[PDB]
């Protein structure tokens, strides 16, 4: 290592962001010209490629603004792209890739790359040996440096390659991020599903379900396990709601213009006309600018009635004749609607009320008229005189109660006539017989709200048919009558019984317009506006949900109601266990339970689209026979495949194979791959137009060795198809190892890198060399024992070490007489010259056990040391001699006294 | 047995209606006496100021002979004496029925059978219903009947004020809409 | 008889700057103006009332500015003048502004955090706080987070950051962004949630032709340029494979499947029109959508990168004309100007294609830059509906592959057959800020009363609000008159010129004579951001190196900075913010629905956007749709 960069000297390039430059400034800078210039410094990222800046303006004047994007490019004469896989499966070999890409006109560049060691992955390097590499890069090249590495534990691993130049200072370090992920598969289930909803099929507190932890039976060992609780709501809203078209009510409309009563007739219809379109906002179809003439058509009459308002505040027909108490009534109640329309005098409204209520009161609750209507079809449902005092008095109670909020603060007598009027109504109520009175009676009682009990079962049971209210009379009673009783549940808020009669009235395919119609249509209009305005869809929602975790302390309560956007609800738990959710409230929901986790990799986990045949073989410079193919499983022939092939370190193709191979049919090697060699050919690629699915009809050529190193990294094969990389398989092949599969220890799911020397070192060794090898930290455990039984298994050999005697305890206390198990490869028996029945001395460190308390079970590493005893009778030769006597000298001094550390 | 479980629920809920229902309810419906005396005295009042006073036009009063002028005022002068006697009964008995119904309310407060809905009666079912049954929370409901019973009787009180007051009230409305209309001093003085 | 006569906008919006425009005809001294707005539902509630005075030395023109205080909701404008009340009902949007939703990566992997940002702006695409409900929506439609946020002092800037889970499922995720005064209008963006491996070259699919004849022997010629995202270039290996699509066909052809060694970037592949035949008649293939599939993979074997397009259209003629910035109605006795749209088959505008008409062929006009050329031709005063064809007179082409588009123009309806029209002219080209527009007022009527017209009243529109209103001096004698306007930044992308004229007809009636024209300007930012290196003398930066970046800009604005890798914009690219989106997004929300005149001074002034309301009947036909008809 001569004018070479130590590999402490180099840094590597860890920060490797997808984005950056999320920062916020601000223009203040004096502007020149009306442009503002302001300077920024950034720090440029580690990773090496074309950098795309956009910039938003949003001023005060101009406003959102969008510069073109703004690309910066980093370069570098030498670099490396590190490519890795998102994630690795756990206990599965993998390949990266460390491509190293020069750009130089004319030099060539001698590189060595090496490999840091890291704890979590069971790679060639270890802590006393460096995995590192030569190779050559010719100017404006890339060359690959594939890498095997083994992960052991799952987590957000790091994997850290270097390079440097020989005989200049350049040198680049890449360390990038990996997330190994344990063996398995993504696999989701359904915890449960269940419907919350209180008030049905319920309880007369509140619903509880408990929901117990899902199966989790292939659940890998340490994973986390999500648990998802969805609320869902299912707000419906449909109960056939119908109108009323209002292109085919324009008949409605009637100049007003009349002797006071023909004049009323006029308005009514259209008042009430343009107060139901104002409700229902129909004057989109019906025609916007027509409201202004009716605005006008309105207050024409409105201002044509007050001309014949009497002195005393009363209407009448003629000025002469006396006044009729029922017209003033239906005056009050018309103008109580046309309040909000025109401007209405305040002043004669109160004044009205005033007179109503002065010129007979009520000293026990009762109307009297005095002078009757000129035209007799105004009355309508008031034609018969059968309890008459019973509907006159509820319409005139009805018409105070328009006028009550308008006219309030001037009259204070109002409410106790309202009192005085309803205990007359209730005193007698019991004699009501036509379904017309009862109904208006009803309506007339609902507003103060105290017809209940007796006197809401005789109202419900004098509906006949269940849907009608029906007399025997003219339609226009039988329309008044239900209009009344529609008015009446409405004001009771009893929706059960409204969408029958609605629906019925909506049928009755009645507009009225004409002769003795306008109580019957303006009442009928009336209730389909009251209607319209007051009929919520359907029950708000009111859910109240709380959860209840054994994890979770707290319990988490959630609120679910309409018109705030709350129907879908989320909540996420780390763990699974046998909650509780308790619902509650007015409404309907969903609970969906989700458990996501981590399930066992299973043994169908494979490629699953071809199956490889990759074998080595030697010579019939080593020359081997290496055959690497594929087949296809499926029921046709595939597309075009690409194989590559990475060689092992010093093992290059066959040039002459290679280029016998390229004319064959079906094949072909691209031009650059067949002029190699200058440096490597580690890295190879093959093109197949098609892989018979039937039979193995496939080659193999011979590979070379030009360079020999030790622990030669084992050879890699992946095979995909060119327009799928997913699907692509991948087999390893080393001639010592079985299949090219790095050894380890492992036991369930816990393995341990096993690449590491047998033992320490074997001579010249002294008495000293021993006590300084023999007090290391690890020495814990020193046991001095004749080994006789061996076993084998099909993983590694088990040697059953029996106690003979017990010389020093460590953290195990091990009396004599008992049995340990140590596994070590059948490899290593020879390397460290053991036989069977024979006396030995070995100690190892702490943190090698192997199995549970109960089961120690040992490994001999590379720390283990052992070392052979002679026999009892073998110290007699003059060669052991010494031996004997350093291992008595050793064994005393350490038992009496013992390594100080 | 199961009958004394729904007894149990009959009587809670009965005394349930009668705390949040006829309590409320009662109380309400003593207080308005005072309210319609006085709003009739006035109106009597104004009537009789209204017959011939500073100015006239008054409907037919206007034209009415001079004789009948002061059978009127003399018929509306008593029946105004004679109604004011009652306010004090009904002023005395809205007060009182307010101070028990809040003492009912607050002794309420301390403290199978839904076929039976049909009964709708809770005036003096409580202590008859305990009477039944019997054949910490007891104590309370002894005295909760002697207030109704209480109640019920200031109720009447004035309520019968009330219906006293009538015959004076109803005189004055009568020969008011009789003169009102083409009616000579004959009908009027004969009824009268 | 003076005449009375009001000017309002077609839509109203709330809490958004309006103006209303009051005139009046043959009038005398000074008069006061009163102005009133009511609710249409209550017509009580006042949301707003001022007053002026219109005097003589203006010609009785008078602007009158208005704001709302804040199931179609509708308001009642009511102009009193001392003598006369005029009423009119408006619709009004409840629409407040715009929302943009800028994402820091258009992909993004599990665990990574999401950084984004929120623009408010209002319908002038000036700052506007306001207080907005944000969701997001993962690809099955369940909201996981909802926020809702406020902007005071921010100048409508408002970063939000969220944590993706670890166990998140794969796909489309959407981020939706509404006002709360609006929560029926919704600004959605959506972007990718897709495990991937960031590329090291980015490798595009160039056809040497937009297009693909179908009697090209020769075939379709596609060239592969694969290239580092650093800008070097790539060598290895490319396969590309053809195919047709109708919308949701992808019908591959296998028999289309080629390899080629990918040198220097730069790779040539030739499809044939056997092979393309084989695979599905030759006029059959007409509408069929071609698409190429091309997967690169490097020497080296180590990165793979995908990169397709899809939709080459497959027509008979290498343009296309359209008639969608020309009036479909005509004024008979004058002249007819179609602005004829010249495009490629893709879509883009025309590169100088000559255009020229089956009647009067002396007329041979060439495309401007935008690809829009005017077609003159002079009109008859006959009053049958006129049909004219369009074809394409390319040279050195055959008459196999020109174009061919005809269309009806219809008369335009005079009231009263008084036979009295206004033309507006205007030049077209890309109009820049600051350029004066020389147009051209026409007038044609009997002669009896060509000395009773004064003056003409235009106006401008340009997003629903009326930019400006004036007048143009009229003489007896001058027949043709010229308005220099002026064009400034209030101006773009596009806006409306309406001019009108009123004058008493024979029998004594009010008669009202209304044109308007389109102009189109070129499409620019208000105002002006550049983002550059400060640096001028300086080589690559080295990483890990420091840089000057040099941002000019207005003075008080607030610039946001975002970097994004160039290798994420690969993958996937759909979601991307750019002014020309903004633009685009602005032009959609415009009120008019016609790009000129239309059948009488109503129909013309409903389709202008604006409501004018005389005192003596004249009114405009109530508009009660927020959309165009389709």
């Amino acid at each position: 290592d001569e004018d070479i960069i130590a590999e402490e000297n180099i840094v590597s390039r860890s920060e490797f962001p997808e984005s950056w430059l999320w920062n916020v400034e601000d223009l203040k800078e004096p502007p020149k010209n009306g442009i503002s210039t302001k300077l920024m410094n950034i720090f440029l990222k580690d990773s090496i490629t074309t950098w795309e800046i956009l910039a938003v303006s949003m001023s005060d004047k101009k406003g959102i603004c969008v510069a073109d994007p703004f690309e910066v490019t980093v370069m570098q004469d030498f670099f490396i792209d590190l490519r890795l896989p998102y994630s690795v499966v756990r206990n599965e070999q993998v390949e990266i890739r460390a491509v190293l890409y020069n750009y130089r006109q004319n030099q060539e560049l001698k590189v060595r790359v090496e490999l840091l060691h890291n704890p979590a992955f069971c790679s060639l390097a270890t802590t006393k040996r460096r995995h590192q590499q030569t190779v050559t890069i010719p100017p404006k090249s890339s060359l690959s440096v594939p890498y095997v590495i083994v992960p052991l534990k799952t987590g957000l691993q790091e994997v850290e390659v270097k390079a440097a130049v020989y005989h200049h200072f350049i040198s680049d370090g890449v360390r990038k991020s990996l997330k190994v992920v344990p063996e398995g598969i993504r696999m989701n289930k359904t915890v449960a599903v269940r419907t919350l909803d209180p008030e049905r099929l319920g309880r007369e507190g509140v619903q509880k379900e408990d929901i117990p932890p899902a199966d989790l039976s292939d659940q890998v060992p340490d994973t986390e396990s999500e648990t998802r609780i969805l609320l869902q709501g299912t707000p419906v809203a449909q109960m056939t709601e119908d109108a009323v078209d209002a292109e085919r009510l324009k008949h409605l409309i009637v100049t007003p213009s009349g002797c006071g009563e023909e004049n009323m007739i006029g308005m009514t219809p259209t008042v009430i006309a343009v107060h139901y379109l104002d409700e229902t906002e129909q004057w989109e179809k019906f025609g916007l600018e027509k409201r202004q003439g009716a605005l006008e058509l309105i207050k024409k009459g409105y201002t044509q009635q007050l001309a014949f308002r009497q002195p005393s505040s009363a209407f009448a027909a003629f000025v002469k004749r006396a006044p009729s108490t029922w017209l003033t009534a239906y005056v009050v109640k018309v103008f109580s609607l046309a309040v909000n329309l025109i401007a209405i005098d305040s002043q004669v409204l109160c004044g009205a009320v005033k007179w109503l209520i002065l010129e007979k009161q009520k000293p026990d609750g009762v109307f009297q008229e005095d002078a009757p209507v000129i035209h007799q079809e105004m009355i309508g449902g008031l034609r018969n005189n059968n309890e008459k005092d019973m509907a006159l008095t509820a319409f005139v109670l009805i018409s105070l109660q328009e006028a009550k909020d308008i006219c309030e603060e001037q009259v204070n007598s109002l409410p106790g006539s309202i009192t005085k009027a309803g205990d007359f109504l209730e005193a007698n109520y019991m004699n009501l017989q036509r379904s017309y009175t009862v109904a208006i009676a009803g309506y007339a009682l609902a507003q103060m709200g105290r017809l209940k009990g007796p006197l809401l079962n005789k109202f419900l049971t004098t509906a006949k048919d269940k849907n009608r209210w029906e007399d025997p009379g003219k339609q226009l009673y039988n329309v008044e009558a239900t209009s009344y009783a529609l008015l009446a549940l409405l004001q009771l808020k009893d929706f059960d019984f409204v969408p029958p009669v609605v629906r019925w009235l909506n049928e009755q395919r009645y507009y009225g317009g004409g002769y003795g119609s306008t109580q019957a249509t303006f009442m009928v209009f009336q209730a389909l506006a009251q209607y319209q305005k007051d009929a919520p869809d359907h029950q708000e929602l009111n859910l109240d949900v709380s959860l209840q975790l054994p994890s979770r302390s707290s319990k988490i309560t959630h609120r679910i109601h309409w018109e705030s956007a709350s129907l879908l609800r989320s909540e996420e738990t780390k763990e699974n266990e046998g909650f509780t959710v308790t619902a509650e409230g007015k409404g309907q929901g969903t609970l969906s339970v989700v458990t996501m986790y981590h399930a066992k990799a299973k043994d169908q986990l494979t490629c699953n689209k071809f199956d490889l045949k990759v074998t080595i073989k030697p010579a019939p410079k080593n020359t081997m026979i290496l055959e690497i193919c594929t087949r296809y499983r499926g029921d046709q022939d595939a597309t075009m495949s690409i194989l590559d092939i990475s060689m092992m370190t010093g093992f290059a193709p066959d040039t002459d194979d290679l280029k016998q191979l390229a004319n064959g049919v079906d094949r072909y090697i691209s031009k650059y791959e067949l002029d190699k060699a200058f440096s490597d050919r580690n890295t190879l690629i093959i093109y197949l137009d098609k892989v018979s699915h039937s039979e193995d009809d496939c080659l193999a050529f011979k590979v070379h060795q030009y360079f020999n190193v030790e622990l030669i990294q084992p050879g890699a094969v992946k095979v995909y198809a060119y327009y799928n990389l997913e699907e692509s398989c991948t087999r390893f092949y080393h001639p010592e190892k079985e299949d090219g599969k790095l050894n380890k220890l492992c036991r369930d799911e816990l393995c341990r890198c096993a690449e590491e020397n047998c033992f320490i070192q074997k001579d010249k060794v002294t008495l000293e060399e021993r006590l300084d090898k023999a007090c290391e930290p690890g020495v814990d455990y020193v046991y001095k024992t004749r080994l006789v039984k061996v076993q084998l298994s099909n993983d590694f050999d088990e040697y059953i070490m029996a106690i003979e005697q017990t010389i020093k305890s460590g953290s195990d206390e091990v009396q004599v007489g008992q049995q340990r198990t140590f596994i070590s490869p059948i490899k290593c028996r020879e390397a460290l010259k053991l036989e069977e029945k024979k006396h030995y001395l070995m100690w190892g460190l702490s943190s090698d056990f192997w199995g549970e308390k109960p089961n120690l079970s040992y490994i001999i590493g590379k720390d283990t040391w052992v070392e052979h005893w002679p026999e009892e009778d073998e110290c007699q030769d003059e060669e052991n001699q010494k031996q004997c006597q350093d291992l008595g000298a050793f064994t005393e001094s350490m038992v009496v006294f013992g390594c100080p550390n | 047995t199961k009958e004394g479980a729904a007894a149990l629920c009959k009587m809670k809920h009965l005394a349930d209606k009668v705390a949040k229902e006829r309590s409320q309810e009662l109380k309400d419906r003593t207080q308005n006496f005072a309210g319609y005396i006085e709003f009739e005295l006035y109106r009597i009042d104004y009537w009789l100021e209204k017959l011939n006073g500073p100015k006239g036009r008054k409907d037919g009063y206007a034209k009415l002979s001079d004789s009948d002028i002061e059978k009127v005022k003399e018929i509306f002068n008593k029946a105004k004496d004679g109604i004011t006697k009652q306010l004090p009964e009904a002023k005395k008995a809205g007060e009182e029925a307010g101070k028990l119904h809040t003492e009912v309310k607050k002794a309420a407060e301390n403290a199978t059978s839904y076929e039976e809905n049909y009964d709708w009666s809770a005036n003096a079912l409580q202590v008859a219903l305990n009477s039944w049954e019997d054949v910490e929370w007891q104590t309370p409901y002894k005295e909760t009947v002697e207030k109704l019973r209480e109640l019920e009787d200031a109720y009447q009180r004035g309520k019968k004020a009330h219906d006293a007051m009538l015959g004076y009230a109803n005189t004055a409305y009568a020969v008011n809409t009789k003169v009102e209309q083409e009616k000579p001093l004959t009908e009027v003085i004969a009824a009268a | 008889s003076p005449m009375y006569s009001i000017i309002t906008p077609n839509i109203l919006r709330l809490e958004s700057e309006e103006t209303m425009v009051l005139e009046a005809h043959d009038a005398q001294g000074d008069v006061p103006v009163t102005v009133t707005v009511h609710d249409f539902p209550g017509k009580k509630l006042v949301l707003s009332s001022e007053k002026t005075v219109l005097t003589p030395a203006t010609n009785h023109m008078g602007n009158v500015t208005f704001t709302i205080p804040a199931r179609n909701k509708f308001v009642t404008v009511q102009a009193t003048f001392g003598t006369q009340v005029v009423e009119k009902v408006v619709l009004v949007s409840l629409q407040s502004g715009y929302l943009f939703i800028q994402t820091d990566k258009t992909i993004y992997t599990p665990g990574s955090t999401v950084l984004y940002r929120i623009f408010t702006v209002n319908h002038k695409l000036l700052p506007v706080g306001r207080t907005v409900m944000v969701n997001i929506e993962n690809p099955e439609g369940i909201p996981v987070k909802q926020d809702s946020l406020s902007s005071q002092n921010q100048l409508g800037v408002l970063p939000l950051s969220w944590d993706i889970p670890e166990l998140v499922n794969m796909g489309q995720w959407k981020i939706r962004a509404y006002y709360e005064n609006s929560p029926q209008q919704v600004f959605s963006t959506e972007f990718e949630v897709k495990e991937y491996v960031l590329p090291s070259f980015e490798v595009i699919v160039e056809p040497t032709e937009k297009f693909y004849y179908i009697y090209n022997e020769k075939g379709l010629e596609v060239t592969i340029t694969a290239r580092f995202l650093y800008g070097k270039k790539v060598e290895g290996t490319a396969f590309v494979i053809f195919g047709i699509q109708d919308g949701e066909q992808r019908i591959s052809l296998p028999e289309s499947l080629k390899r080629i060694p990918i040198e220097d970037g730069s790779g040539e592949v030739v499809l044939s029109r056997k092979v393309l035949l084989d695979g599905v008649r030759a006029e059959d293939l007409v509408g069929k959508s071609l698409y190429v599939s091309a997967t690169v993979i490097l020497h080296s074997g180590s990165d793979m990168v995908q990169a397709e397009r899809s939709g080459i259209p497959i027509v008979t003629s290498p343009y296309q004309i359209h008639f969608t910035k020309t009036p479909k109605y005509f004024k008979p006795g004058m002249p007819f100007d179609l602005m004829v749209f010249v495009t490629n088959p893709d879509g883009s505008p025309a590169y100088r294609v000559p255009v020229a008409v089956q009647g009067e062929d002396t007329v041979q006009s060439l495309t401007q830059g935008d690809g829009v050329a005017k077609l003159s031709i002079n009109t008859h005063p006959s009053q049958k509906p006129l049909s004219i064809t369009v074809r394409t007179k390319k040279q050195e082409l055959s008459e196999a592959e020109q174009a061919t588009r005809t269309m009806q123009a219809l008369p335009y309806s005079t009231v009263g057959n008084s036979n009295n029209y206004l033309h507006l002219s205007v030049l077209r080209t890309e109009l820049r800020p600051g350029e004066t527009l020389n147009v051209n007022f026409l007038l044609r009527m009997d002669r009896a009363h060509e000395a009773k017209i004064r003056y003409y009243t235009y106006l401008i529109m340009n997003k629903g609000r009326l930019l400006k209103a004036g007048r143009q001096v009229r003489e007896p004698g001058q027949d043709l008159v010229v308005l220099p306007l002026s064009i400034t930044t209030d101006f773009i992308p596009s806006f409306r010129l309406v001019a009108y004229y009123t004058l008493i007809g024979a029998s004594g009636q009010r008669e009202v004579v209304a044109d308007s024209v389109w102009v189109d300007v070129k499409d620019s930012c208000v105002g002006s951001l550049v983002v550059k290196s400060g640096q001028s003398e300086d080589r690559q930066p080295v990483p890990g190196q420091q840089m000057t970046l040099k941002i000019e800009g207005d003075h008080g604005a607030r610039v946001v900075l975002v970097a994004v890798d160039k290798g994420v914009f690969v993958l996937n690219k759909k979601n991307k913010l750019t002014q020309s989106k903004i633009w685009d997004v602005v032009e959609k929300a415009d009120i008019g629905c016609t790009p000129g005149s239309g059948k009488d001074y109503a129909g013309v002034f409903s389709d202008a956007g604006l409501t004018f309301t005389s005192s003596s009947g004249q009114q405009t036909a109530q508009r009660a749709e927020l959309q165009c008809p389709q």
